[PDB]
């Protein structure tokens, strides 16, 4: 007999009919061509192409839809495939069945081969070995072949050469414009970092009152308006209501404080309404609250977006230590490592930024000059080697309250891939949390 | 629960008409930040020294 | 047979009955929302109506379709032809808001079949996690869906939604004088300003060395929020046991010192205040209290969830010397536990929508600089705390330290790290023999 | 096959057997299983029962072991019936170490969890699709309740949260057992120094008391006095600790504190018979009470004293006292790299212990010797650098002077004062007491003010 599977056919085939969420988590392991028999080949066929546009494959859709390819009391028909609704409730693990399948399908794959090269062997028809054993290569790696995740390889200099001049042929006509991917307004930061770039993993630490929170959520309300593509914002630190607060206080340049009370005058109410309606002719953001994640959690959240509509341009991760995978809770350095490296295969993935933020450790307060560099920050460098760019935050006047540097942060890039290392002034005005440009002497 | 429109008239009632925010969109209102940053630094500065 | 459940042919109703009828659109907007249909193309077409209806509101056939273009997405929901059908059904006049009320609960529905699956998979792939850490999940995760009238679960959410419920935080003001807070109200004129009242999210720490009147303060906060509110509060005690909590909370309200109450000195206007502050707590019955010994975070969170549960969302909290807080899992080490406990808290904070009371200690290296007055240095955790925090209110009673100091019966607090606002500096008394703390109309400051 | 192997719910049967063969084999561990297991947590139903009654006997009948456990169980009729005799023989036949328990009952709990949550994930789905025409107000609640009845089942019926109104009714009702009887300025404990009870209310019977000072000042005597006069001063037990030195210097030291006799003449040989009369009387007044109860140890932890104590307060009564000497002999071993951390430990879970029993604990200490460099001496807060934990945790810190150590030229000799340097309920003061050591006890001072 060969190998083959039943109940976790029924199973998976139930459950992906009950519930639309896991086309993806069987999909990653599973291929058409893994079930013994045609019927359910043709079910998991029409699943994947309905589930690239529409969601809903369960009964109805699926019977509906399907019903116009004529194929209808031919898989079992209606009944047989609301035999599949009748049973396994719980979908209890779509998981492991799905890996069963995958697995006894290659054993009986590889075995099926193995008994064609045998009987091959003993019946030549006229062949040679040097030109025969071709076939028995090309039969062995068409497994893998026929699995391939939608065409990934090994690409061809042409096509990688082309895609750059590509890059080249879009950008010269239009105005160069400086930016070289994503723009943030500030016409002095752009120079020493050209844009962040739209592959990269970018992190912001400073200690705590140093107000990086205010600066990413500057970025993503710059980043909006300058675009009309999306954006993500994860607020571990504190819920939606006060971000929006915080936001729209900046753009309409009034502060937070008269907001919550409410004596501010029609001059500012016209820059509410203002930046208000102008936000709310694009619905570019979309924020989360939560507070406990998984990076899992994460890719799945930011992968609907995507296949909701279109593709993202941005992200903006707040306060990254709460992120855990807890099967490493027990300790700290591998754990760190876990969320820098899943960070970085997202943001590979989905061709986007990440703005990740951190924290640092009190130690540099006792080295007298407190401006950070790569080694204050103690988690093995994690971070710092996975990074395609860092930079500091540091607000003088809060240590030397008698310094003559007031509402005056620098920014202390300390790591750059692509470009090479600098710095930065700016200015802080904590009334309504923005930083703005530094029109002064030099740096 | 309440949508666009309906939002910003319920908003509305805290305030007095005609006060619209002449801006109508983005890439105006960065410019006028821009402005409005560049008068503060300067005032920031004399302060300074 | 076992389907999830969508009334396809409602919705399309509702859909071309709102396109015929351009008035009778708030009112179903106060049911339906686009995460609440079920396929792509009416979620695109109703957020696209909703677009419209704020600038361009008469729309039936077309202007959808052009706007639709302006962006240039025809086709990719079906299309004009499509469309077409959509217009030319449904001619309701009577029915149209039920459809959406159903069309709602199915999506409830729809919504706790998820979560149920999202339970059993966790519970199959416990992906190195302890029960503690398990139960936790299983119960935010249902609680959420049990409150929150909307505001689905977990995963993010659009902007329009969320400009809701914070122009609502803003309304809910002009319906009565500002008062200075924005959240609750201590009782104190001098602090509402500086802290704007407790913000009903966030973490708190109350900090000090050891005898300067912290456990004091807030039991006085959580006393005057008891009668400033008609909603819960806990007392957790991991310090000292409910007597002696009763006796100090019930002496701050009626002004009696502690030694005329364990003794029985007393005279009758004493008893005429007793009286009345306890026929004023018994006929209120908010405060709850939990004089454990040695507690985790894991079941801080489930009794709160079952006191929230009882009755309303929780005003107020307060633990007591969190040092003593243990899980015995992270034993070996001691910071990486202090970090899983504030983290703890924080969502906690962020899950009911309350606010927290943490109190702390301080390590004594301040002792030996001869100003003593505290900063965000001297404690000595990893500083977990002094990131995860929102507001850190430290404590200086100076009569402590000196002696024969012009600075008696007072005791100023100190504000290190605000994270919606400024800093500070405050004034305050102090009367030990009864503990409670008063406003200081005095000289300036 | 093993495919139908994973539709099966987890289960363990392996430890499931060897927890009770263990216990069977050995009572002393059903507090660690008790606290960490219940009923439900097993499979099945004859398990089930056999740990129920494997923990409602030793709530009053301590002995559970093959037979004490069968003859208890015959008068519910369930003798061949939840496996039977010869049966449960084997589970005290195999595994006769009883080497591991803790861990095989920690996987029970676990799979127990693991087992309930998808039980209620899959009656939560099947009714979300089978709706009976019910309503969602109609259809959370359950599950709000189901979800939370699973904490429901582990949790001890009397750790909860109480409400207002039960806690007052306890405190008026104190007042009431008050005011039935004199009051004395006590409210608890009493001591025997009347200079004492005023600023300090008695010692309060929920607290860590600590009685720090230099080595020769005597803080030893003190707390010996004080838990040999809360014994003829109540029908209540006591503990000590002597982790300093062993019960037959104690009990000489204690017998001749209440008799008013020095050692010298003990050991030595050289008495009177008024000296043997005063002996006779509290000897046979110690003996008819039977109260005091002592522990000769050697070196101890926090998790070994629970134990000790909470036997105690099960056998009879509710304990009243506890004295612990010279604390820093107390080892707990994962932390002796380190010291600080240790002594924050200790002074935590000796914290929790009291209060877990609502009882007072004396505990004594040492001090750094930074204020010999001063020429005051006095003691203060600042001078015990011990973590300054106990600086924190205590409800009382009482030091100890005693000026004819230092000086001898003194006009201040056989005085010994109590420098109180923290409360957490009275204010702070200072009393003067006086010192006669070669019989070890201190004395009231009928004196000046101060
Ligand atoms: N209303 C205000 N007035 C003055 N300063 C403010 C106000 N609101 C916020 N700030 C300042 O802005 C800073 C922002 O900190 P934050 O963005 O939270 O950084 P982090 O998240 O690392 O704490 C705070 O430290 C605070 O001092
Ligand atoms: N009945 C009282 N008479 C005099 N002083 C008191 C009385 N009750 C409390 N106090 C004083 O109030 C202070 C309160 O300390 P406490 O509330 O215990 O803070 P903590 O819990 O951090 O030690 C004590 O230092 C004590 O001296
Ligand atoms: N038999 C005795 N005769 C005279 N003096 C004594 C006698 N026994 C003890 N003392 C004095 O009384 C003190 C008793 O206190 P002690 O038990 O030593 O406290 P600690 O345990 O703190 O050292 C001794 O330090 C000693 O000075
Ligand atoms: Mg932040
Ligand atoms: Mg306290
Ligand atoms: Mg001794």
């Amino acid at each position: 007999v060969p190998p083959h599977s039943i109940e976790a056919e029924q199973s998976v085939l139930g459950g992906l009919m009950l519930d639309n969420e896991r086309w993806d988590d069987v999909a990653e392991r599973v291929v058409a061509d893994d079930f013994y028999t045609r019927p359910h080949r043709h079910i998991f066929t029409e699943m994947a192409r309905l589930q690239e546009s529409g969601s809903p494959i369960d009964l109805i859709t699926l019977a509906e839809s399907l019903e116009r390819q004529g194929q209808l009391d031919s898989v079992g028909g209606f009944a047989y495939l609301a035999e599949l609704s009748k049973n396994t409730p719980s979908a209890a693990n779509i998981s492991a069945y799905a890996d069963i399948v995958r697995e006894r399908a290659v054993v009986r794959e590889m075995i099926s081969v193995a008994n064609e090269i045998a009987e091959a062997g003993f019946d030549p028809q006229g062949r040679t070995s040097e030109d025969l054993l071709d076939l028995a290569e090309s039969r062995v790696f068409k497994i893998a072949e026929s699995r391939a995740n939608k065409d990934e390889g090994p690409k061809n200099i042409a096509d990688v050469l082309d895609a750059t001049v590509a890059r080249i042929e879009q950008l010269f006509q239009q105005p160069h414009d400086g930016v070289t991917g994503v723009n943030t307004g500030y016409d002095d930061l752009n120079k020493k970092t050209a844009g962040l770039q739209p592959s990269d993993l970018i992190i912001v630490a400073a200690r705590p009152s140093m107000g990086k929170t205010t600066f990413a959520m500057n970025l993503v309300e710059n980043a909006a308006m300058l675009q009309d593509k999306p954006v993500l914002i994860f607020s571990l630190e504190m819920p939606s209501e006060q971000i929006m607060m915080r936001s729209l206080a900046s753009l309409s340049r009034v502060d937070q404080t008269k907001i919550r009370t409410g004596q501010l005058d029609d001059e500012d109410w016209a820059r509410i309404s203002g930046t208000m309606g102008i936000l709310l002719e694009k619905r570019n953001i979309y924020i989360d609250d939560s507070s406990g994640l998984t990076p899992t959690e994460v890719r799945s959240r930011a992968r609907r977006i995507a296949r909701e509509h279109g593709g993202i341009g941005l992200i903006m991760i707040d306060y990254l230590q709460l992120m855990r995978v807890p099967a490493l809770s027990d300790n700290r350095t591998l754990e760190i490592a876990e969320i820098s490296r899943s960070l970085k295969a997202l943001a590979k993935e989905l061709n986007v930024p990440v703005v990740a933020l951190s924290q640092l450790n009190r130690s540099l307060e006792q080295r007298a000059d407190k401006r950070p560099v790569n080694s204050d920050l103690r988690e093995s460098g994690s971070i710092e080697q996975d990074a395609d760019l860092i930079m500091f935050i540091y607000r003088d006047e809060v240590y030397h309250e008698n310094s003559d540097l007031k509402g005056i942060a620098e920014i202390i890039i300390g790591k750059q891939r692509n470009g090479p290392i600098g710095t930065v002034r700016l200015t802080f005005n904590g009334q309504w949390s923005r930083f703005d440009n530094y029109a002064g002497p030099q740096y | 629960m309440k949508n666009v429109g309906d939002l910003m008239q319920r908003l509305q009632k805290m305030m007095p008409a005609h006060i619209k925010p002449a801006f109508k969109t983005g890439e105006e209102l960065l410019a006028w930040q821009k402005e409005q940053g560049a008068i503060r630094s300067a005032a920031l500065e004399r302060e300074n020294r």
